[PDB]
């Protein structure tokens, strides 16, 4: 099973419908359990608003909003049954508030002496409350583009203002970060016009 | 209906993992579904199995209404959220298991310091640490608003590793002391950090 | 090879309204999303409004959400920016860029000559 967008941003009001391609729905949010949504194609279960519809058959089935509602945002699943008996879920379509653009704000910080006694320098750049959450962050030492030695985590949708936040650290040992001075990370985002780079030089 | 999932959220690889699940509604499908980290669902198994973990995989008992999964030589790749459930439409709670070979660890908090428009950011960094989880606030509680703690990232030597950063005025950079409270109980370490600009 | 050129720029009254177009030349765009921004003489280019592939829909800054409208024509290889409510804080030259990064993280590479818009 094949869901179609992977992410659908959507704003409050707006008709949305989740594709499956080759029915049962299952709603999740972060954290819990997943719920039967619709089950066999169109029926709705219990507790489910009026709003939510099933439909399609054979190779395509889909689940319709008629109007989006700030609660509904969640991972739904398409899960069929074949009787080769296999249950199988779909990949699974993020439902996201949409808001706004917001280009990131780029802060870096350098390793603490602390964490250098040890033998290790931890670089980190964080892009703080930007949307959409396509985004790039390349780690660049004295120009030299970084590859394999960096490891990035995001938040949630924020629940105030529908934001994303990233934070990536650079990870090297001591003697190879005390053979390089520009220590910078370059972030690429659809609010930027050019690419936003924050820097700093080691000895600084 | 309502099942719960109960047993070892810490398995060492190789080993077995074991997990029961109380089930309001009697047993004459019965499904586990486990959920990985990168957020996909994947049926394993039912008892009144996937061909992916067939050599490897459900047993039941009437006497207290429960059903149970037995799953041999796991690896890293099996750290995942289990769920028991009926059919489809009545889950569990679900319970994180985490395969790995670490032991207990205390973490490292070093501070990520704020230096040279209006807004600066500061934080934490809770280093080399294991199992999950760790919890951060910022002056005792006092501080909530700009705070994001993000998920932590498991690093190549199978320690965790995460970032709690807060964005304030500069103004009050001068004059506001800032304070990162880390809690890890299962090595029973609590380490309150002063962040200090640069 | 690519190149893009825009028009339907002009004076136009506080209130009124505008179709600025942007041609595409020597390569596709349905693959990519476009993008509009704007620039003040004194000042820096600021996003204006994006439009992704095809059902991938469309987002836009806070400062035009609701009177601004983006919108492409896959065929024509050409994208649209419909302004509407105009105010005379409006008044910029307005570039397109095309998005080279099919990820939609704006590897903006090639940009458009841009057309002025002045409200007034
Ligand atoms: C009232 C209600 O919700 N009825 C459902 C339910 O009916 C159960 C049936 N009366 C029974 O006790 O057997 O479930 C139906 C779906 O039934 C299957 C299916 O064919 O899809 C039976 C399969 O054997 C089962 N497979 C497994 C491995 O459990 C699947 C599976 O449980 C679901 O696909 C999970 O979502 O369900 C039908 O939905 C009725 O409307």
């Amino acid at each position: 099973l094949t869901q179609t967008p992977a992410i659908m941003s959507a704003s409050p009001g707006e008709k949305v419908t989740l594709t499956c391609s080759a029915m049962h729905w299952f709603q999740q949010k972060s954290g819990t359990s997943p719920k039967r949504w619709i089950y066999d194609t169109s029926k709705l279960a219990s507790g489910v608003p009026a709003r939510f519809s099933g439909s399609g058959s054979g190779t395509s089935y889909s689940l319709t909003i008629s109007s989006m509602e700030a609660e509904d945002a969640a991972a739904y699943y398409c899960q069929q049954w074949s009787s080769p008996p296999m249950l199988t879920f779909g990949a699974g379509t993020k439902l996201e508030l949409k808001r706004t653009v917001a280009a990131p704000s780029v802060f870096i910080f350098p390793p603490s002496d602390e964490q250098l006694k040890s033998g290790t320098a931890s670089v980190v750049c964080l892009l703080n409350n930007f949307y959409p959450r396509e985004a790039k962050v390349q780690w660049k030492v004295d120009n030299a583009l970084q590859s394999g030695n960096s490891q990035e985590s995001v938040t949630e949708q924020d629940s105030k203002d529908s934001t994303y936040s990233l934070s990536s650290t650079l990870t090297l040992s001591k003697a190879d970060y005390e053979k390089h001075k520009v220590y910078a990370c370059e972030v690429t985002h659809q609010g930027l016009s050019s690419p936003v780079t924050k820097s700093f030089n080691r000895g600084e | 209906v309502q099942l719960q999932e109960s047993g070892p959220g810490l398995v060492k690889p190789s080993q077995s993992l074991s997990l029961t699940c109380s089930v309001g509604y009697s047993i004459t499908y019965w499904n586990w579904i486990r959920q990985f980290p990168g957020n996909k669902l994947e049926w394993m198994g039912s008892i009144n199995y996937n061909p992916s973990l067939k050599d490897r995989i459900i047993t039941r008992d009437t006497s207290k209404n429960q059903f149970f999964l037995k799953l041999n030589s796991v690896t890293t790749e099996d750290t995942a959220t289990y769920y028991c459930a009926r059919g489809g439409d009545y889950w569990g709670q679900g319970t994180s298991v985490t395969v790995s070979s670490a032991s207990t660890k205390g973490p490292s908090v070093f501070p990520l310091a704020p230096s040279s428009g209006g807004t600066a950011a500061l934080g934490c960094l809770v280093k080399d640490y294991f199992p999950e989880p760790v919890t951060v606030s910022w002056n005792s509680g006092a501080l909530t608003s700009g705070v994001h703690t993000f998920p932590a990232v498991l690093q190549s030597s199978g320690l965790y590793s995460l970032s709690s950063v807060v964005t304030v005025p500069s103004s009050s950079l001068g004059t506001q002391t800032y304070i990162c409270n880390v809690n890890h109980k299962p090595s029973n370490t609590k380490v309150d950090k002063r962040v200090e600009p640069k | 090879x690519v190149q893009l050129x825009x028009s339907g720029g002009g004076x136009v009254q506080x209130g009124x309204s505008l179709x600025l177009s942007c041609x595409a030349x020597x390569x596709x765009x349905x693959x990519x999303x476009x993008x509009w921004x704007r620039q003040x003489p004194g000042x820096x280019r600021e996003x204006v409004x994006x439009x992704x592939x095809x059902x991938x829909x469309x987002x836009x800054x806070d400062s035009x959400x609701g009177r601004f409208t983006x919108s492409x024509d896959x065929x024509x290889x050409x994208x649209x920016l419909q302004x509407x409510x105009l105010x005379x804080x409006d008044x910029a030259x307005y570039y397109c860029x095309x998005x080279x990064x099919x990820x939609x993280x704006x590897x903006x590479x090639x940009w458009g000559x841009g057309t002025x818009v002045t409200v007034s």
